[PDB]
DNA sequence: TAAATTTGACACTATAATGGGTTAACTCGTTGTGGTAG
DNA sequence: CTACCACAACGAGCTACCTCTCCGCATAAGTGTCAAATTTA
RNA sequence: CGGAGAGGUA
């Protein structure tokens, strides 16, 4: 055990010992992005790749090409926080050196003439953020992966479209990676047809005379030959013997001698036997046998030059006569059947009107581009380049590997774009899945879909901005001068940053972060959606994809998925599933041999895991040996089933191997519904953090590694010893072991403090570590919103009472007492950002000053002299924030004003009120104020004095670095010295700084001695310079939207307490709302007097089948009854041995836990330490499907001195009586979720209105009113309520002089309506008169 | 399916049986926003023709 | 005939393009600073900022005329 | 059938309220058609008392004034 | 043909197309008759 | 109409009718300069493309897309469809005295009762509360009726307590799939920010209290009063229409 | 209003340049053509 | 001559509410007289 | 004060 768990040690009852530990959570991301970024030279990765994908390039003559050398990210402009601060992308500049050779035209190859070579500028992209996130324009957005089908070859089939015939249609497709679409299909008269990018329909045959093949070529490679010969006026077949099954004789199939087939009678299995066991090839036959077969080859007479019958003609009597008198002894058929060889290429070939490739040709091009007259160079062109051309072409390498694995080739590489024989095969392998041979693919199987990361997509978008720039320079270069024009003139870095910016912007999958707690944005970043660009829609989806898949076990969590219109097209990545080079989903497995669960582990994708069995996770074994049990449970193609102890080839590495992270943090997940517990994984991403985070009782083990991986916590870097605990940073000096020569040896942890998040709530860093304490690497040092030591804590641990009271909890409604609020339990805080422009009018610019007119001193009382809020003042509603003012303009101008505005002063009567103000309900001290410039004019007193605080803010801080790092280097000299030679006073009677100069004869030591001296020179040096660029960024002026002067941005800090109305649920999804507040003394209280907090409703329980919620209970007032045994020893302060076998006792309970902690090694500090830690309650970790039963809760409900049953006597504290039945009473971890009270009520009685429509606006944000839908519109019809409907249709809506009327008049007291026609009717009577057409109101 | 899940909710679950019973959640749940838009479809067209 | 065709094809594009009409010499003015835009963000590896706009552009223009050039 | 039976109603704004808007306003157009206001969605749309419950009454009045006159 | 089509570019181009291009010296005889 | 960027924000029809313009007046300039017979056709053909993309775009053919590359709305796709005028602005409107919240549950009241909280009562009744005011003579102005009610004094919630007096409410909660999705319940005032219903009406709203909302409306007239104190009182609907059953059942 | 001046409009560039970019490609019922075969 | 089928095209898809971000994107050659509407005293 | 895209609640 480490030392950051050795304070609090979480009691696990698990009993599978774990092999594989559970991998970084945002690997996927990261490594993507790792990829696009670093060159590889050889597995061509993002950047390189495009850039060989695209460079050279050749001018349309050939004398000019611009070669690729390399490139290089330049260092960003500003640091992520600066970036957020200044709202601008945390972007590197991208250099690439560029190399041009300029060709002669007298020469025959002139390459060299002229080189020119330089870094040319080009683009500027986005970098990724240490936890996978990207800073766009001030704000973090999340590029989420796509699961999309996988370029290749499906083969499908309809069920049965065609209601009529009932037949089953199949239909082949080659889908690319960036091309033109083809579509093999059939009709029910059994032909087939070519779609190309699904358009209209052809004779497949088009595609095959387009290749270069006539008739005789195309029924060579579909059709087998059979071989019919004519000697003297008989005929006999050449017969290969496997060819008469299922078919009924229609001759008398006879040998030279021997008789065999009767008239009607089929050629059953055992006659063909017989006939490959009397070896006979050549039989004879009548004349009507041919009648009904096809010709495979033309024929033309040797004599007289013309064609009896070319290839695919039904032969006759006639026919055959006429060919036999030709002289033409030797007949090719082709072979047909009805069950296994049928005749779909002739029957195509008959519906075909093209004889040769040109015609084909001129028939695509009309299917392609009709209407236009066709010629033979684009024609050829077109064909040339929807399929064979390597720019409009492309599979990607992984489309080949599927379409050589769906083939049934060899090798997994090949060329970008497709051939003859790919054409060939695939048309062969339909044509064999039409006969019988063969599968259909699935769809939602997980063998046919890709995950797109983030480093695919933003390589495909380089790519075409790239293919934009190269066009346009090839344009540019072709007719322009060659000689003094250098590379870097002709590129635009504009359409690769358009490109690049549109994709990181505006794209369906950069979307913006969910980060209102750690694990919000965890199972953000490990999400997968299958819409977006390539992708599916909400339309385009049915109930085929969004259900679940066998395919998904250990890849794609079932439980957590929206529960809105995407409730299958949002899924989350499983815990342990990694990804494939080609981006399939592979999960790992124990490799079994001969009996023994060996720990080697392999990662399978999805078609490979089909293949063998797979053990379950929940198999016991023997010493990590053999299994137990004979017959284990097992699955194997997709199904379940139960197999031998040696037919095994795999085991599961855990059991929580098949749900999420999200889903893997609530306990006692096996005895939940799947629906409840959908809701509660939901649910569990919507907590805000509260004032102090609480550890959960009742936990799973998985909260540390999620809290660890969020990236939200300060974890050390390198291990050691804190030298320096403050509320703002950490200093550390690290160990001997750990650290470079080079180096001092401090480090230096920065804490955020109070930074607005993305939904309004706040971002804390509280350290945790105190003085004086050792610490190795991977430690937790400061605990982020909702952690506590290392631990994901998103709410609270209460008492709760499972009984129904007073109507109070009646549908799912929730009754909390006193002690939660007053103990601010629940109570969080929202910083809210205010943003305040002076815009440039027409008429002249907005000053912000404390001059404000028609306001009293009382709402000046917290502006300064310039106008702005002091910080810490406490505002209210309707305040005045920063004085703005602005001109009206002569418009607004009356002549009254207009005369004093040329006589008592310009600034007399020109200018309004334009001030910031609050939101109504907003309160709250102020905690920052902004104020950005733009870059010319003079600022105020109040920028001059936020500069020069925030200069010598920076200084300051900056140089207690310089001075903490070299007290570190200083001491390492010492240390160093003191390890040569012996010199112990002499450093101490001489001054720190001037450590240096003693020295003695050299060695190695003085050769770090001197490294030491060195790496002091250039860190005051970088000191120097990086406090020059901080001071230089700070005093100038930021770059502004064009019109704008300057921007006020004023943070409030809002404190929010609960209240009637505010949501609250458990890990359950047992989700309700607040009805009322109770006093302390009503509650019902326990025999010792401790009243419950929260009285929840039973009936919850039995309808929507949650039963972990009672467990869960449970197991927290077992775990709270021996805490408080502990706390209680404490108290009396008893021993340490006592304390020690009591803690003991309580760890070693379970029957066969997986973990073993002993007590004697721990000293008495680390017990005191740790008893203190527990004297709260001790947690305990409950694992997914593996975790306790209930015999060892009520082991632990009797070791604390709890009745078994979990459920207590109360007494009503209202009255005094006892309730007639045992209640269950326990603690429950509840949550807060952000759907609060505050935010959701709001009310209008008169404001402002649309243009259009003219009637009132929408939204709570712009003070609009609610909408009277159709609906609602019905009902009141149906009541017959005339009037009411009247009053909300005309007065109390879009129709100006009524509802002013009707303003006039309530102020008057009368209350009475005088209708109108609504100005939406006179819309639509002059739209549709715009129409052309001719309405009017008819009077009678 | 021709094996049925045995274990109640009280003696909580294995993994198969979890996953058995994901399916049947999933249409349930689906199938609940797919029939209230058919019936607000219907019930406006008969709320019209009336 | 070249020059006539582009001189009527450009001076149509130059009335009707956009929502707003625009006088041609402004149009005119506004590619006289795409142009050099660009070859000043291409020559310094950033986009320009406005003084050396103003410094590079002409000798009656400042920044506040260009200033109003921009829309 | 139900959209059927709505489309053919005698009340082309009805008809253009519920659905395929363009196909019946141009058959109206064609036909020279007229509307008479005796529908609830006709007076909900144009803004007066439905006839039914409490307005009924008083548009019968109104019509025992514009028969009777 | 003039058949299935309503792209008015198409249509253009297909009328256009109808006409040969002019040699250096069928310019000159153009002109002399204008 | 400008927005508060500088940038003005355009309906498509002026592009439509720009088009119509151009294409006509560039036809007249090319009749009166004796074009050639092609010339003078195709700028026919496009003016008659014109026209019909300006009726309805995505009808004859490609549908003309704008900048964002998205087809521009015609006249007819503002008549028609389901965000058209006839759906969403003649048949549903936006309704002024309109207030939205959650709900909780108020087991002391009765059937005819609901517990409106205070602030959304006061911002409902401003305009009564001015008249109130006036009449009592506490106020001269209507502006100084404004600025009373908008710092809140005792007098003011006094006089709200007066107004609010058997002056019945509609709630209203979506979708209102059968008749009693809306309902008249007498106001009584509350501390708080949830609007309590009663236990029994529960079944016929089809609500439950997991953090459903529902919205608050204000007849204003003496005829909406009447007809929702006689026809909409939730003490009148006990037995549904459906069927000859009560509605109102314990659950 | 007389006069200034930056805007605004229109007319004119004389080597030879000769056919364009492109997007994405469920389920169901009703209506209208377009053959089809005997 | 006209009873019949298979394709193409068109119109349809609950309700209400809340939050956030985006919308003149890669492309373009300058001079020269004449009128004229906004600008100083 | 508009329109699109993304997400969330009932
Ligand atoms: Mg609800």
């Amino acid at each position: 055990y480490s030392y950051t768990e050795k304070k609090r040690i979480r009691k696990d009852f698990g009993k599978r010992p774990q092999v594989l530990d559970v991998p970084y959570l945002l690997s996927i991301q990261l490594d993507s992005f790792q990829k696009f970024i670093e060159q590889d030279p050889e597995g061509q990765y993002g950047l390189e790749a495009a850039f060989r994908s695209v460079f050279p390039i050749q001018s349309y003559s050939g004398n000019s090409e611009l070669q690729y050398v390399s490139y290089r990210l330049g260092e960003p402009v500003f640091d992520v926080q600066e970036c957020q601060i200044r709202g601008v992308t945390y972007s590197a500049p991208l250099r690439v050196k560029l190399r041009l050779v300029i060709y002669e035209r007298e020469a025959p190859e002139g390459t060299v003439k002229d080189i020119k070579e330089q870094e040319v500028y080009m683009g500027e992209i986005p970098l990724m953020t240490d936890n996978g996130t990207f800073v766009i324009n001030g704000t973090e957005r999340v590029i989420v992966s796509q699961l999309h089908r996988s370029p290749g070859v499906f083969f499908d089939s309809d069920k049965g479209k065609t209601h009529s015939s009932g037949k089953v249609l199949y239909n082949a497709r080659i889908i690319p990676y960036r091309g033109s679409w083809l579509d093999f299909e059939f009709d029910p008269k059994d032909n087939l047809f070519v779609r190309i990018d699904r358009r209209r329909k052809l004779p497949a045959t088009i595609i095959l005379r387009a290749l270069n093949y006539t008739t005789e070529q195309i029924l060579d490679l579909f059709f087998e030959k059979v071989i019919f010969e004519i000697r003297d006026n008989k005929l006999q077949m050449e017969l290969v013997p496997e060819r008469l099954r299922g078919e009924t004789a229609s001759f008398d199939i006879e040998a030279n001698g021997k008789v065999y087939v009767e008239k009607g009678r089929r050629i059953t299995a055992r006659h063909i036997r017989q006939l490959e066991k009397d070896d006979v090839k050549l039989i004879e036959v009548p004349v009507e046998y041919i009648a009904g077969k096809v010709v495979a080859k033309d024929y033309i007479d040797e004599s007289t030059g013309e064609l009896i019958c070319a290839a695919n003609m039904e032969l006759s009597l006639d026919l055959l006569a006429k060919l036999s008198q030709s002289g033409h002894k030797r007949i090719e058929t082709l072979f047909t059947n009805d069950l296994d060889h049928g005749p779909y290429i002739s029957e195509t070939l008959r519906v075909d009107p093209t004889n040769d490739r040109l015609s084909a040709l001129v028939e695509i091009y009309r299917m392609m581009r009709p209407g236009e007259p066709p010629t033979r160079e684009a024609a050829e062109s077109l064909f040339e380049n929807l399929f064979f051309s390597e720019d409009r072409y492309d599979l990607s390498a992984v489309g080949r590997m599927k379409f050589n694995r769906s083939l049934l080739r060899e090798e997994i590489e090949g060329s970008g774009i497709l051939s003859k024989d790919d054409i060939i095969d695939v048309m062969k392998k339909l044509i064999d899945i039409r006969n019988g041979k063969g599968e259909v693919d699935d769809i939602d199987h997980l063998g046919n879909r890709r995950i797109r990361s983030v480093g695919e997509m933003a390589e495909n978008q380089f790519r075409v901005g790239l293919v934009r720039v190269e066009r346009a320079v090839k344009e540019r270069l072709s007719l322009g001068d060659l000689d003094t024009l250098m590379p870097q003139d002709m590129i635009n870095a504009k359409p690769i940053s358009a490109a690049v910016k549109e994709f990181f912007g505006s794209s369906q999958l950069s979307q913006f972060m969910d980060q209102n707690n750690p694990l919000s944005e965890i199972t953000h970043k490990r999400r997968i959606s299958a819409l977006g660009p390539g992708g599916l829609t909400r339309e385009r989806a049915g109930f085929e994809v969004r259900d679940v898949h066998p395919t998904h076990y250990g890849r794609v969590c079932p439980i957590e998925t929206p529960e809105g219109p995407n409730i299958g097209l949002i899924n989350s990545l499983s815990v342990y599933a990694q990804t494939n080079e080609y981006g399939f989903l592979e999960t790992p497995y124990r490799k079994v041999t001969d009996g023994v669960v060996t720990d080697e582990i392999h990662y399978l994708s999805a078609i490979e895991e089909g293949n063998y069995v797979i053990a379950q996770a929940n198999s016991n074994l023997d010493e990590e040996g053999h299994f137990v049990e004979d017959l284990v449970t097992c699955r194997s193609k997709g199904e379940s089933s139960l197999f031998s102890r040696d037919q095994v080839d795999y085991m599961d590495v855990s059991t929580q191997q098949v749900v999420s992270v999200g889903a893997s943090l609530i306990p006692f997940l096996e005895h939940d519904d799947a629906n409840r517990a959908l809701m509660g994984a939901n649910m569990q991403r919507q907590a805000v953090p509260t004032l102090r985070a609480d550890k959960p009782l009742v936990g799973t083990g998985m909260e540390r590694a999620v809290a660890v991986d969020s990236g939200v916590t300060a974890v050390a870097k390198r291990g050691g010893v804190v030298q320096y605990v403050d509320a703002s940073r950490i200093v550390i000096k690290v160990n001997e072991d750990e650290m470079y020569p080079g180096e001092a040896g401090i480090d230096i942890y920065n804490l955020t403090k109070y930074t607005r998040s993305n939904q309004n709530t706040c971002i804390n860093q509280m350290p945790c570590v105190s003085l004086g304490e050792p610490v190795e690497r991977g430690d937790v040092l400061a605990d982020g919103p909702s952690t506590d030591l290392g631990e994901l804590a998103l709410g609270q641990n209460m008492r709760v009472a499972f009984m129904p009271w007073n109507g109070y909890n009646f549908e799912d409604s929730i009754l909390v007492s006193e002690r939660v609020v007053q103990e601010d339990r629940f109570t969080t805080i929202h910083i809210q950002e205010l943003a305040c422009v002076s815009r440039d009018t027409k008429l002249g610019p907005e000053e912000i000053t404390a001059d404000i007119p028609n306001v009293g001193e009382a709402a000046l009382s917290k502006l300064d002299e310039s106008g702005i809020v002091y910080i810490g003042a406490e505002v209210t509603g309707g305040d005045i924030l920063v004085g703005k003012v602005t001109p009206k303009g002569e418009t607004q101008l009356t002549p009254e004003e207009k005369l004093l505005r040329a006589i008592f002063g310009e600034k007399a009567s020109d200018v309004k009120d334009s001030s910031l103000r609050v939101p109504n309900g907003v309160s709250g001290t102020v905690i920052d104020v902004q104020v950005f410039t733009r870059d010319g004019v003079e600022k105020d007193k109040r920028a001059l004095e936020i500069e020069e605080m925030q200069l010598k803010q920076a200084k300051k801080d900056l140089s207690e670095e310089l001075q903490i790092l070299e007290a570190g280097l200083f001491s390492r000299i010492r240390a160093v010295l003191v390890a040569g030679g012996v010199e112990a006073e002499k450093l101490d009677k001489l001054p720190r700084d001037r450590w240096l100069e003693l020295g003695l004869t050299d060695e190695e030591k003085q050769n770090q001695l001197e490294q030491l001296a060195e790496q002091y020179d250039e860190l005051k040096h970088e000191f120097e310079k990086k406090l020059e660029a901080k001071r230089r960024k700070i005093t100038q002026g930021d770059d502004l939207a064009p019109g704008v002067l300057k921007i006020v941005k004023v943070y409030l800090a809002v404190k929010r307490r609960i209240q009637p109305g505010d949501k609250m649920a458990g890990r359950h999804g047992n989700k309700g709302v607040i009805s009322k507040i109770n006093p302390i003394e009503d509650m019902p209280y326990d025999e010792n007097g401790t009243p419950v907090d929260i009285v929840l409703n039973p009936l919850g329980v039995p309808s929507r089948m949650n039963i972990g919620q009672i467990l869960e209970t449970h197991l927290g007032m077992a775990a709270k009854g021996i805490g408080d045994k502990i706390n209680a020893m404490l108290k009396q302060q008893q021993e340490v041995a006592k304390l020690r076998e009591f803690i003991q006792r309580a760890y070693d309970l379970g029957a066969d836990v997986r973990q073993k902690v002993d007590l004697s090694t721990f000293s008495d500090e680390e017990v005191m330490r740790l008893a203190e830690n527990l004297r709260k309650g001790m947690p305990i970790a409950t694992p997914v499907f593996d975790g306790a039963k209930e015999a060892e809760i009520k082991e632990l409900l009797k070791l604390g001195d709890l009745p078994t049953s979990g459920q207590i006597r109360l007494y009503d504290g209202r009255t005094g009586e006892q309730f007639e039945r045992p209640v269950t009473v326990g603690y429950m971890y509840m949550l807060k979720l952000n759907h609060l009270v505050d935010d959701k009520m709001h009310a209008r009685s008169t404001g402002s209105y649309s243009l259009v429509t003219q009637q009132p606006l929408g939204g709570k944000a712009q003070f609009g009113g609610q909408r009277f839908g159709e609906m609602e519109v019905w009902a009141l019809e149906a009541y017959g309520a005339a009037y009411t409907l009247q009053e909300m249709l005309t007065v109390k809506s879009d129709d100006v002089n009524g509802r002013t009327k009707m303003y006039k008049n309530i102020v008057d007291g009368n209350h009475q309506m005088e209708p109108g026609m609504p100005e939406s009717f006179n819309v639509l009577l002059k739209e549709i008169r715009s129409l052309g057409i001719n309405i009017e109101l008819e009077d009678e | 399916i021709e094996t049925p899940i045995t274990a109640n909710f009280r003696e909580g679950l294995n993994v198969l049986q979890y996953f058995i019973s994901t399916h049947g959640a999933r249409k349930g749940l689906a199938d609940t926003a797919l029939k209230t838009a058919n019936s607000g479809y219907l019930t406006r067209r008969l709320v019209d023709v009336a | 005939a070249t020059w006539w065709i582009r001189q009527a094809i450009t001076r149509s594009i130059a009335d009707q393009a956009r929502t707003i009409r625009i006088p041609v010499h402004m149009i005119e003015t506004i590619n006289k600073l795409n142009r050099i835009s660009r070859q000043m963000l291409q020559e310094m590896g950033r986009e320009p900022t406005p003084e050396e706009l103003a410094e590079r552009m002409l000798m009656p223009e400042d920044k506040i005329r260009k200033v109003l050039k921009i829309a | 059938g139900i959209t059927k039976a709505s489309l053919a109603t005698e009340s082309f704004i009805s008809a253009a309220s519920f659905q395929e808007t363009t196909r019946v306003l141009t058959e109206a157009a064609v036909a020279g058609k007229r509307d008479e206001l005796r529908g609830l969605k006709e007076n909900v749309i144009v803004g007066r008392l439905i006839p039914a419950g409490t307005g009924y009454a008083y548009h019968q009045d109104r019509m025992r004034r514009r028969a009777a006159g | 043909e003039i058949g299935r089509t309503t792209d008015p570019v198409r249509m253009y181009m297909r009328e256009m197309g109808t006409v040969e291009l002019l040699t250096r010296e069928g310019e000159i005889d153009i002109a002399k008759r204008i | 109409v400008p927005l508060d960027g500088g940038r003005f924000a355009t309906s498509d029809l002026n592009d439509l009718y720009r088009r119509v313009i151009n294409r006509n007046n560039r036809l007249k300039r090319l009749l009166d300069l004796a074009a050639p017979d092609i010339i003078v056709r195709n700028e026919k053909r496009m003016l008659q493309e014109a026209v019909d993309a300006l009726l309805d775009n995505g009808r004859r053919g490609r549908a003309i897309t704008g900048s964002n590359k998205r087809p521009l709305k015609s006249l007819a796709d503002m008549i028609k469809g389901k965000q058209g005028r006839f759906r969403q602005n003649l048949l549903g409107k936006r309704v002024d005295y309109s207030g939205r919240s959650v709900i909780t549950v108020g087991p002391y009241l009765r059937l005819h009762q609901c517990g409106l909280p205070k602030k959304m009562a006061l911002e409902l009744f401003k305009p009564f509360i001015y008249g109130k005011l006036e009449l009592r003579g506490l106020a001269t102005t209507i502006k100084a009726a404004k600025k009373m009610v908008e710092r809140e004094e005792a007098v003011v919630w006094d006089i709200l307590d007066e107004v609010i007096r058997e002056h019945p409410v509609l709630l209203n909660r979506a979708p209102t799939l059968h008749r009693l999705g809306i309902q008249a319940f007498e106001p009584v005032l509350i501390e708080g920010k949830a609007i309590q219903l009663h236990p029994l009406v529960c079944a016929a709203y089809n609500a439950d209290f997991d953090g459903d909302q529902m919205a608050v409306h204000v007849p204003l007239t003496l005829e909406a009063q009447l007809e929702a104190r006689a026809l909409m009182m939730s003490t009148n609907n006990i037995l549904s229409p459906a069927n000859g059953e009560p509605i109102i059942v314990p659950s």
